[PDB]
């Protein structure tokens, strides 16, 4: 389903549009599967370029994890390996 | 044999405690509970609560049946637990260990036909308010179904029948259960053919009976 | 973090690197007898060893004539380096009788791979992985000679494997090593450290091609029972090797910290091929009562002797309590006598 | 007593506690009494590379 | 192909409730009680290199004469006498036995007191409700190690462990449960 | 206490078994009316009613675009904050799951279905949920 | 109540279940429960009629009485035992009533088809039956717990060459030397 | 409070439905008797108080110690039986125990005669293939027990294996 | 480690007990290429079995009817299950004169359940905690020390430590704030699944080792202790305190089974050695607990199951501290009877449906078979129950013919009272339940 609009929200508050059925249990089955964020309302697949949202939390997490010095440098400030060792630790408290 | 110092990992006994401040808080059971967040008000203080009882308030009388899959039944009559010759009721299920006894609470059960499309042999069942397609399935197979909705002491007088020598007279279901399940012609309710008597009950002829109040 | 290995990375240690011993025959067992049952002066060996590895590299390259020469030299310097019929001077020709056969000269091949065996049976305890390397060359030069009657030596070669190859010791230490890893979702490639018997037990790998070069024989000659006489053996050969590797899983998830368990995991473990062979019922511990203080109810004199000694009573702990608790237990020493008297 | 003990031909001796020690770790300790000569406790420094 | 504005109907099974007609076209339907089988899963097992030739999907079906043919429960010609354990719209049917009458399968799986198959999908640290599941095949018998091997040829990349009673396969959701049964069904067990 | 001394010679108080807590303390009434936990296990979300709450003056000229009455799930942190009170029924056991917010029929069943209750005919099978027995007509106090 | 295949008193509706296609059901599950239900009342009696026979002189003041106070017996009989008889009987009746249907089925077939076709019809034989009853016959699978002793994998085990020893005291003794062990790196 | 009085005297033996949390993984032979005389004591010592109770209690409420009053004293005089089900009594069930004890002592008597028949019928002197040890050796301390079956000495195996002839 | 480098062994042999090493041709006492903590040959712990346990023969017993002594069958027919051994187990039973009277099959369910350690552990782990005096594990607390209530000195002006009411664990009179009282501990629960299953895998290990031996009768001809100790010398039961001793499951003879012992044996069964005597059952009662929520706060005794297993059952601690297992044939019958309805419900449906054909389900109550040989006590209770099968004739509460009138009842619903009443021939037979 290609959108080409300001698409919508989902079916939270629903005005049911019936065609023909038993159908005597629609708005009691349209507010029953609407709170679990669900199909049984067919879900109206919209916004085919949801890639730019997967490439935001790709950048909004690779530019905020680099806010703490992304550091493919090392275990930062090694300077005492590069001779040889097995680094121990330094508890943070910070 | 170690101390799960939070934000630091497992640590040896006798090790370093310099960095186990919030751990000495968790052990004391003292819960701050993120209460330094005075600034951001949670959904708690801003959530209008419907239903002075609650969203799923199980008040006394609420007819909340314990779900019994229909496919769990058709699997126990070919396994050999249930004899399809006989009118399968709640007593067998408990005794055939088909269903545990922790499942059965008033009102008894409900037969749900999901991901089941056919039932080959005729079947005759006494349950409380099977669903629609669960009913149509059994009716289409030659077999039948009825809706034996009963009061509490009806459930006990039935599930433990070897504790009563004779038949203690069993009370009708209450009004909210009557008009919904028992007297329901559609749900195969047992009191439906009686409620549709017309000659009596569906309209008296007995003097006392004439006042439904009496 | 990772490791680039862009510098020289010294090796790790591991129990796959133990110096596994060789395999021989039992003490008195001689090869020609077992078969029919079914200081030194300086020689530049370190230099000729480089001179034959260029044969193993050559004869494995298709240059089977050039390899013959390199093997010629190293087979000369060996019959001088080692004494007569040494386990080594016999083994080099097994690389020569092959290099011969891969150059048409089968007549000398059999003349070579048969010369080795008289160096082997005439020895004290020959290298078992060699007598299965000779009995293979003797079986391959018979193929090159196209003699089907000369093909029932494979099945006789493996008759020595099934008999004289204790198939446990190849994977004895490597059997528990999967119990060494203690992480489950990082560096978890240690819980599945698998070492392969073809790569670790040469005699097993040799014995496999025998039972595969013997199948192609009976397959070629359109022999039926011959094929099955081999295939079932080729499976029974391996099945008793995969069995000596089995073991149940210990802990599965990440056990933290118990690094001192490094002693119970990696150790000499009785292999499944041995834990049954030497079972404590079939193979009974010898216990000499001359050094212990217990013997069955009749062998009561044969304990570790003592000095002036008189059996006081049985150490019934209530002898300490007051005399009314020793008025019980009165006859319990009398009654117990004739129970140990015959 | 859990201790292997070797007697060298100058009167010297040595012990090797084998308490809780597996069989493989006893043989290894077996082979290590025959090796040494029990004559000098020298620190392998750059001064004591040559004993004479 | 957005020119067809339909096909919205094919959507997901993640982030959205799945039930009734809208059940995923890959997700199997074999439950504990409704032993439904699928042909897609059965080809994966029939196009994989393994010993123990599985059963033909023809002779594997528990589901596809007085009044023009009668049901498979042996309703007898009188259209009267019928026999207890002969038809089952839930998919139940006893084992069929191995398909190769010349081979001796080294492991025998033992159905349970209710006719199940030993695979149950648990969770790693269910306390925190972690969505990381494994399996456990509790009723194995025979050379359960040569049972471990066959699982590798199906599950080459799953950390498979083995103890005297069970065989754990790790990171196997409710789907790898279904794929397991189709094997133990076709295997004649 | 060492072996015997005036602190043990005499006899202070003595201590016996501690009574328990209510079994379902941690499903506090204040949540059983705010939220409802929905979804399959391993996807339990705690939705709470959404939207503003202020009671204005006599304004509110639109009742139709008034609060849409939607359940929207609470913030992901707080669901872990409340649920943390639910897990502590049996800590240290990776086996068990969180005790649910609202009771379930197997919980209401398993509670009184143990062996120890097998003879408690009354109150068995959820007698406290059914409408009461029609009391006697010659009943009096 | 129900408890027998007749339908409970809730057939005050005209729900009498007609046209019952009489199936042949062998009561294989029921016949176990009855064998258990009968074993309980058989013991519920034993518990009910336990009289003291204290084997010790100290408790010889009661040595010939029922262990249960007269109330506690008449109490145990009317409650914890008389429900163990209405149980077996409910099991027993639910079987004698069904075997009356196996009668009609086996007697409408013996008069239409051969004993060769019945044990194909009214018999629940299975291809792997011998795997549970007569295991000496089954070969299609390796059902052994100790699989390494099945005939088809018995070759895996070793064949040691053992021998007794007279001077060791009848001690048995495998006559194979131990493989040279691995000791170092 | 609630402690299941309806299960105390309802075991098969006399050691169940009783919290003996003070146990010991090795009870000396002196300390096993005391454990039996114990579990044997708190079943008689238990009820011999609940009989003294309900008999001394009826004496104070004005009834017969057993529980009979005026009416059910008359009925026994008239010849009517008073209680609905007269359960088998001491002299009753301590008499049935002299049935299943007396036919077994007679069944186990004749079993002497039937065992001797099928033991003096198949009475070889050379044991069959069970006398093999090609698979596993024999237990010489057991052969001393099969010896009284035949005449040929089974109790002498050579140090070499026995092929089982 | 490797401290104490000298001074361990005096550098000399002993007088006449130390032997140097001859060479690899002779054999030392104890040497074996397997790690054995309890090293035993067939002289010190001689297994009482026809054969000697081996990897070749699956069990040291006859797997086929030896025809030089009669063959007995089990009481209940045998069906093989998951953990069963899948081979006949024919075990020669013995006589009190140390003979071999007859040979008898053994049910693979009980005696052929191949052992597993991850379950016999649960048997031992349960015992080592159940077999444990809890009431001894009682320590004082802070509030049982009887000291002053006031701070034993003003906390500030004194040159002391900031402490008040010194009655704490730091002091030689105080006690732990959260000490170990009996009722804090645990009596673990143990159901019938994991108790039977564990126990049946212990009487199998006692077979696979060869320490199993079925006996005809265990009666002493006189109640003395001499006849006991003399019975062990002839039958060969090393029962000295140090040497490995016998384990006596006792159930009376084959024709006269009896769940209780024989007063002759019971009284002679008491001897200060490695002898035990256990009840002839492997199953156990269903675990309950009433004080599950500290409701009875006056209780003493551990949390958990208030229905512990009595010490004289068959456990895993005395299954191994007593090497030889000595079952009587009466005990056998009871094992096959009580486990019968257990192995049948533990079968798959397709197989459980063939039992009524193979004579597994011949119901002694429907008369389809004469009554099986039953225990002396459990038959006595079947003669009593059969005797009184008549006294319930004239009453409508009969348990053997319940609901005689369910064919004539005419149920009638009325809407003045909440009543569905039934009439038997126009006469009301329902009963209004009293309150």
């Amino acid at each position: 389903a290609a959108a080409a609009a300001a698409a919508a929200a989902a079916a939270a508050a629903a005005a049911a549009a019936a065609a023909a059925a038993a159908a005597a249990a629609a708005a009691a089955a349209a507010a029953a599967a609407a709170a679990a964020a669900a199909a049984a309302a067919a879900a109206a697949a919209a916004a085919a370029a949801a890639a730019a949202a997967a490439a935001a939390a790709a950048a909004a997490a690779a530019a905020a994890a680099a806010a703490a010095a992304a550091a493919a440098a090392a275990a930062a400030a090694a300077a005492a390996a590069a001779a040889a060792a097995a680094a121990a630790a330094a508890a943070a408290a910070a | 044999s170690g101390h799960n110092v939070i934000k630091m990992g497992w640590m040896k006994i006798g090790g370093s405690w310099k960095y186990s401040r919030s751990y000495n808080d968790a052990r004391r059971g003292f819960a701050k509970g993120q209460w330094q967040e005075r600034k951001m008000t949670p959904r708690f203080m801003l959530a209008p609560r419907v239903s002075a009882g609650g969203p799923r308030n199980r008040y006394e009388g609420k007819a909340s049946f314990s779900r019994l899959s229909l496919s769990k039944l058709l699997w126990a009559v070919d396994t050999g637990r249930l004899n399809p010759n006989e009118t399968i009721t709640l007593y067998h299920l408990r005794n055939a260990k088909v269903i545990a006894d922790r499942e059965v609470v008033w009102p008894g059960m409900v037969l749900l036909a999901g991901n089941v499309e056919r039932v080959p042999y005729p079947l005759h069942i006494e349950l409380q308010n099977a669903s629609a397609k669960a009913i149509q399935l059994l009716e289409e197979a030659g077999g039948s179904f009825t809706n034996v909705y009963m009061s509490h002491e009806g459930l006990y007088q039935e599930l433990h029948p070897e504790e009563f020598p004779t038949f203690m007279e069993q009370e009708l279901p209450e009004r909210k259960g009557l008009e919904n399940f028992a007297t329901n012609s559609r749900k195969r309710g047992w009191l439906a053919q009686w409620y549709e008597d017309e000659s009596r009950y569906a309209h008296p002829g007995a003097g006392r009976r004439t006042a439904h109040y009496i | 973090i990772t490791r680039l290995y862009t510098s020289y990375f010294k090796g790790e240690l591991f129990p796959n690197q133990l110096a596994r011993p060789l395999e021989r025959l039992p003490r008195g067992v001689s090869l020609a007898a077992a078969r029919k049952g079914q200081r030194r002066p300086y020689v530049p060996l370190g230099e000729v060893a480089k001179l034959e590895l260029q044969g193993d590299y050559l004869t494995e390259g298709g240059l089977h004539q050039e390899a013959l020469e390199y093997y010629g030299v190293v087979a000369k310097a060996y019959e001088l380096a080692y004494p007569k019929d040494h386990p080594q001077v016999a083994g080099i020709r097994l690389k020569l009788a092959g290099a011969f056969r891969r150059t048409g000269r089968l007549t000398s091949s059999k003349a070579n791979c048969e010369a080795v065996l008289q160096m082997l049976d005439s020895a004290v305890q020959p290298p078992l992985e060699l007598i299965v390397e000779a009995l293979f060359e003797l079986g391959l030069t018979s193929e090159a000679m196209s003699d089907a009657a000369a093909g029932t030596v494979f099945e006789e070669a493996v008759a020595l494997v099934d008999m004289f190859h204790n198939s446990g010791q190849s994977h004895k230490m490597l059997r528990l090593l999967p119990r060494l890893g203690r992480r489950f979702n990082l560096n978890f490639e240690e819980k599945f450290v698998y070492f392969s018997p073809f790569d670790y037990d040469r005699v097993f790998a040799l014995a496999d091609q025998c039972l595969e070069r013997a199948e192609v024989f009976y397959q070629a000659r359109n022999d039926r029972a011959g094929v099955m006489r081999v295939l079932q053996q080729r499976k029974e050969l391996i099945d008793k090797k995969f069995f000596n590797m089995r073991d149940f899983a210990g802990r599965i998830h990440t056990m933290r910290g118990h690094w001192k368990r490094r002693a119970q995991v990696l150790t000499n473990a009785p292999t499944p091929d041995e834990l049954l062979r030497y079972s404590p019922t079939i193979h009974q511990v010898y216990r000499d009562f001359k050094y212990e203080l217990n013997a069955p109810i009749g062998r009561e004199k044969e304990v570790q002797p003592g000095v002036n000694r008189v059996v006081h009573d049985m150490g019934n702990p209530y002898r300490r309590s007051g005399v009314r608790s020793q008025r019980m237990f009165r006859d319990a020493e009398k009654n117990f006598e004739k129970y140990i008297r015959a | 007593e859990s201790s292997i003990t070797g007697i060298y031909r100058d009167g010297s001796e040595k012990a090797y506690s084998i308490r809780f020690l597996s069989s493989m770790g006893i043989n290894v300790r077996f082979h290590r009494l025959v090796n040494e000569g029990n004559d000098y406790n020298h620190s392998f420094s750059a001064s004591h590379l040559h004993l004479q | 192909y957005a020119h067809t504005p339909e096909l919205r109907h094919m959507a997901d099974g993640a982030a959205m409730s799945l039930s009734g007609q809208r059940i995923p076209l890959l997700k199997p339907t074999l439950s504990k009680w409704s032993r439904q089988l699928r042909s897609d899963i059965y080809d994966e097992l029939l196009k994989l290199p393994l010993r123990y030739a599985l059963h033909d999907f023809r002779t594997l079906q528990a589901h596809i004469h007085a009044s023009s043919g009668l049901s498979s429960a042996s309703p007898d010609a009188p259209a009267y006498y019928a026999v207890a354990g002969r038809d089952s719209a839930v998919g139940y049917a006893p084992p069929l036995g191995p398909a190769d009458p010349v081979d001796v399968i080294p492991f025998f799986v033992h159905r349970s007191s209710n006719g199940h198959l030993p695979g149950k999908v648990y969770s790693m640290n269910a306390k925190t409700l972690m969505p990381a599941f494994y399996m456990r095949i509790q009723n194995i018998e025979g050379d359960m190690f040569r049972f471990e091997e066959e699982l590798m040829k199906i599950f080459p990349t799953k950390k498979i462990f083995v103890r005297s009673h069970s065989v754990y396969v790790y990171n196997v959701n409710l789907d790898g449960r279904a794929v397991l049964h189709h094997w133990l069904l076709g295997l004649g067990f | 206490p060492k072996a015997g001394c005036e602190e043990i010679t005499r006899q202070g108080r003595r201590v016996v078994l501690k009574p328990q807590e209510y079994f379902a303390q941690h499903r506090m009434q204040v949540w059983q009316m705010r939220f409802k936990e929905m979804g399959p296990p391993f996807s339990r979300v705690w939705v709470a009613l959404g939207g503003k709450m202020r009671r204005r003056r006599i304004g509110r000229q639109i009742d139709v675009k008034d609060m849409r009455y939607y359940w929207r799930p609470i913030e992901p942190q707080y669901q872990r904050l409340y649920m943390s009170r639910l897990r502590i029924k049996d800590h240290s056991n990776k086996r068990v799951q969180p005790m649910r917010l609202r009771a379930t029929n197997n919980d209401i069943g398993q509670a009184s279905s143990l062996k120890e209750w097998e003879r408690s005919s009354d109150r068995k099978y959820g007698a406290a949920l059914a409408p009461p027995k029609k009391r006697d007509f010659e009943f009096r106090v | 109540s129900g408890a027998v295949g007749r339908g409970s008193f809730h057939s005050v509706v005209a729900g009498a279940n007609p046209r019952r296609i009489p199936t042949y059901y062998n009561s294989a599950y029921e016949l176990i429960q009855l064998h258990r239900a009968h074993r309980e009342v058989t013991r519920n009696f034993l518990v009910r009629d336990k009289v003291f026979d204290n084997k010790f002189p100290g408790c010889s003041l009661a040595n010939g009485l029922f262990k249960m106070v007269p109330n506690k017996r008449g109490n145990f009989h009317t409650r914890e035992l008389t429900e163990s008889i209405r149980h077996r009987t409910i099991w027993g009746q639910r079987i004698q009533q069904q075997r009356t249907i196996n009668a009609a089925i086996l007697e409408d077939a013996t008069k239409v088809l051969s004993p060769a076709q019945m044990e194909d019809r009214f018999s629940y034989r299975t291809p792997d039956a011998a795997a549970y009853f007569s295991p000496q016959e089954y070969t299609a699978a390796n059902n052994w717990p100790n699989y390494w002793q099945h005939p088809t994998e018995k070759h895996v085990v070793p064949k040691p060459r053992w021998r007794r020893e007279p001077e060791l005291g009848g001690i048995t003794r495998v006559r194979d030397a131990v493989a040279t062990p691995i000791a170092d790196y | 409070g609630f402690t299941m009085k309806y299960k105390r005297g309802t075991g098969l033996w006399d050691e169940d439905h009783v919290n003996d949390f003070d146990a010991n993984k090795y009870l000396s032979a002196r300390s096993t008797m005391r454990w039996y005389y114990g579990m044997e004591r708190l079943q008689t010592r238990n009820n011999m108080n609940a009989r003294r109770a309900t008999q001394s209690y009826n004496n104070n409420m004005g009834l017969h110690h057993s529980g009979r009053g005026a009416f059910e004293r008359e009925l026994e005089r008239r010849g009517i039986q008073v209680d609905k089900y007269p359960l088998t009594t001491t002299t009753g069930a301590a008499r049935v125990a002299e049935m299943v004890l007396l036919r077994r002592q007679e069944l186990e008597a004749h079993a002497k005669k039937a065992m001797e028949s099928q033991r003096q019928a198949r009475r070889r002197d050379a044991p069959s293939e069970w006398y093999d040890e090609t698979e596993g050796p024999l237990n010489p301390r057991f052969l001393a027990s099969m010896q009284s079956n035949y005449t040929q000495v089974i109790t002498e195996l050579p140090s070499s294996p026995v092929t089982g002839r | 480690y490797d401290s104490r480098s000298s001074g361990v062994h005096d550098v000399a042999p002993r007088d006449g007990v130390d032997f140097m090493y001859e060479g690899p041709q002779q054999v030392l006492p104890g040497a074996h290429p397997l790690p054995l903590f309890h090293p035993d040959n067939s002289v010190t712990r001689p297994p009482v079995s026809p054969y000697l346990p081996s990897p070749q023969r699956p069990h040291p017993y006859f797997t086929t009817e030896l025809p030089e002594l009669p063959h007995f069958q089990t009481t209940r027919p045998i069906v093989y299950t998951v953990g069963t051994m899948k081979q006949r187990i024919v075990a020669p039973v013995f006589d009190l004169a140390n003979n071999v009277t007859h040979t008898r099959e053994l049910d693979p369910f009980i005696f052929g359940f191949y052992p597993e350690t991850e379950e016999m552990a649960k048997n031992l782990s349960y015992w080592l905690v159940r077999c444990q005096n809890f009431s001894s594990k009682w320590d004082y607390e802070n509030r049982e020390i009887w000291r002053k209530a006031k701070k034993n000195w003003p906390n500030t002006g004194m040159g002391m430590a900031r402490v008040g009411d010194r009655k704490n664990h730091a002091h030689p009179w105080g006690a732990h704030s959260k000490p170990v009282k009996p009722w804090n501990l645990l009596m673990p629960t143990m159901d019938v699944k994991t108790w039977s299953k564990s126990n049946r895998m212990l009487v199998t290990l006692k077979m696979l080792q060869g320490k199993l031996q079925i006996v005809e009768r265990l009666t002493l001809p006189e109640p003395t202790q001499e006849a006991y100790l003399q019975l062990c010398r002839t039958m060969g039961w090393d029962v000295r305190h140090k040497g490995g001793g016998a384990l006596f499951m006792d159930g009376g003879s084959r024709l006269t089974p009896s769940s209780e012992y024989d007063r002759a044996f019971f009284f002679g069964s008491f001897f200060n050695g490695r002898n035990k005597l256990v009840r002839p059952t492997l199953l156990c009662d269903e675990p309950y607990d009433y004080n599950r929520t500290s409701s009875k706060a006056r209780t003493k005794g551990p949390k958990g199951q208030k229905n512990p297993i009595p010490i004289n059952r068959f456990n895993a601690y005395d299954a191994l501290t007593h090497d030889t297992l000595i079952i009587t044939e009466g005990a056998l019958l009871q094992l096959e009877d009580e486990m019968y309805t257990h192995k049948l419900a533990m079968l798959p449906p397709h197989i459980r449906a063939q039992l009524p054909e193979r004579g597994f389900l011949d119901s002694e109550v429907l008369g389809d078979v004469p009554p099986a040989l039953q225990t002396v006590q459990m038959e006595a209770a079947a003669r009593t129950e059969e005797a009184e099968q008549a006294m319930y004739a004239p009453y409508y509460d009969n348990p053997y013919h319940p609901w005689q009138d369910e064919g004539e009842a005419s149920y009638a619903v009325d809407a003045v009272e909440g009543t569905v009443q039934r009439y038997i021939k126009s006469r009301k037979t329902s009963w209004a339940m009293l309150s």
